[PDB]
Parts: C-alpha cells; sequence; structure tokens
C-alpha cells in the first residue's frame, strides 16, 4: 500500500518464531525501539501490528 | 486522643516508611518501574542506561 | 585483527551487534575500546568469474 494508506494486519492466536525475520540477510534496515529482538523469543504481547 | 504525641510519633514513622515504599512504583525517567521487566526488555547497553 | 566482510555486515562490528557475522564469525566485547577501520576492496577482492 501507499504510505499514505498504509496497510494494518492484526496479529494473534499464533506464536511468532521471529528468527526467521531477524536471522534474514534480507532486510537492510532492521531498528527496534523499547524491545531487544533476541528476547522477542521470550515474550508475549496482547497486540501486534503490522 | 490524650496520648496524642506519642501516636503521632508512631504516625509519622509509618508515613515515612510508606512513601519510601511507594517510591519502588515509579520510573524516575526510566521505561518501567520493574527491574525485571527492563531486564527481560534490553539488552545491557541500554538496560545499563 | 584483520578480516574481510560484505558492506552490508560492517555495521555488525561493533559493540552490542547481533547478525551473522557477530554471532557467528567475530565478535566484539560489549566494553570493547579500540578502533574500527573498514575500507571498500571491490578493485582488488573481486573476480569477473
Amino acid at each position: 500500500a501507499s504510505v499514505y494508506a498504509w496497510n494494518r494486519k492484526r496479529i494473534s492466536n499464533c506464536v511468532a518464531d521471529y528468527s526467521v525475520l531477524y536471522n534474514s540477510a534480507s532486510f537492510s534496515t532492521f531498528k527496534c525501539y523499547g524491545v531487544s529482538p533476541t528476547k522477542l523469543n521470550d515474550l508475549c504481547f496482547t497486540n501486534v501490528y503490522a | 486522643s490524650a496520648l496524642g504525641k506519642l501516636q503521632d510519633v508512631v504516625n509519622q514513622n509509618a508515613q515515612a516508611l510508606n512513601t519510601l515504599v511507594k517510591q519502588l512504583s515509579s520510573n524516575f525517567g526510566a521505561i518501567s518501574s520493574v527491574l525485571n521487566d527492563i531486564l527481560s526488555r534490553l539488552d545491557p547497553p541500554e538496560a545499563e542506561v | 585483527d584483520s578480516f574481510v566482510i560484505r558492506g552490508d555486515e560492517v555495521r555488525q562490528i561493533a559493540p552490542g551487534q547481533t547478525g551473522k557475522i557477530a554471532d557467528y564469525n567475530y565478535k566484539l566485547p560489549d566494553d570493547f575500546t579500540g578502533c574500527v577501520i573498514a575500507w571498500n576492496s571491490n578493485n582488488l577482492d573481486s573476480k569477473v568469474g
């Protein structure tokens, strides 16, 4: 989607293997604020909004 | 109320302690007032700050 | 300590970094003291084949 019409996807009731993201070489920018991505594997959340 | 002079003393001490305990609930500028959460959410580079 | 990497992974040569190079190839200490110097070597290390 266009930036002015950014799409929002809700993530819930699932297991998030964040390794697939932070072990991938397909990303040039990967910046997490307020969290460290390694520790995401040990964390749960009530709302995920991609 | 006759023994107020004694009661006051007690109360004051208690009050002090209470505030001290409640000071554990303040972030003081951090991102969370619970040390365990900061240790579980950040790596040392910024967890130290 | 001398070696060669690819440009995208140059960021990984720094304290508190993650990725392929830092985790599996070369890891600096979090309190590292010293200098890191890096420069492109396309003219020298690349081959047509």
